[PDB]
C-alpha cells in the first residue's frame, strides 16, 4: 500500500557475457608425453 | 533428409529387388471361310 517501514535494501545481482579471450604461449611451455591406442571392443544396440 | 546413420548405419545393406520373368503372348489363328468344309454348300462369288 505504499508505506516506507523505516527499512532500506541493497540490491545484489549477477550477470553473464559471453567473451573472446586471447591466450599466449611461451615456446616449449608442455612436456607431453603420449602412450599407445588400444582397442577395445563391446556389443550395443545392432552392432558390436 | 536422413541422419540417423551414426555409423549405427544398419538397412544400408540389404538387395532385395523385383524381377520380371518374362512375358507370354498369343496369335490369332486367320481362318479362311473357303478352306472350312462348310464352304460347299454356297456359291460365292464377289461382286464390287
Amino acid at each position: 500500500t505504499g508505506f516506507h517501514p523505516g527499512i532500506a535494501f541493497t540490491v545484489v545481482r549477477q550477470d553473464r557475457f559471453a567473451t573472446e579471450q586471447l591466450l599466449y604461449a611461451e615456446r616449449a611451455s608442455e612436456s607431453y608425453f603420449v602412450g599407445q591406442i588400444q582397442v577395445h571392443h563391446h556389443d550395443a544396440i545392432g552392432g558390436v | 533428409f536422413f541422419k540417423q546413420i551414426r555409423s549405427d548405419d544398419n538397412s544400408l545393406y540389404s538387395a532385395q529387388f523385383d524381377i520380371l520373368l518374362g512375358t507370354y503372348c498369343n496369335t490369332l489363328n486367320f481362318v479362311r471361310f473357303l478352306e472350312l468344309g462348310l464352304s460347299v454348300a454356297c456359291i460365292c462369288t464377289k461382286f464390287p
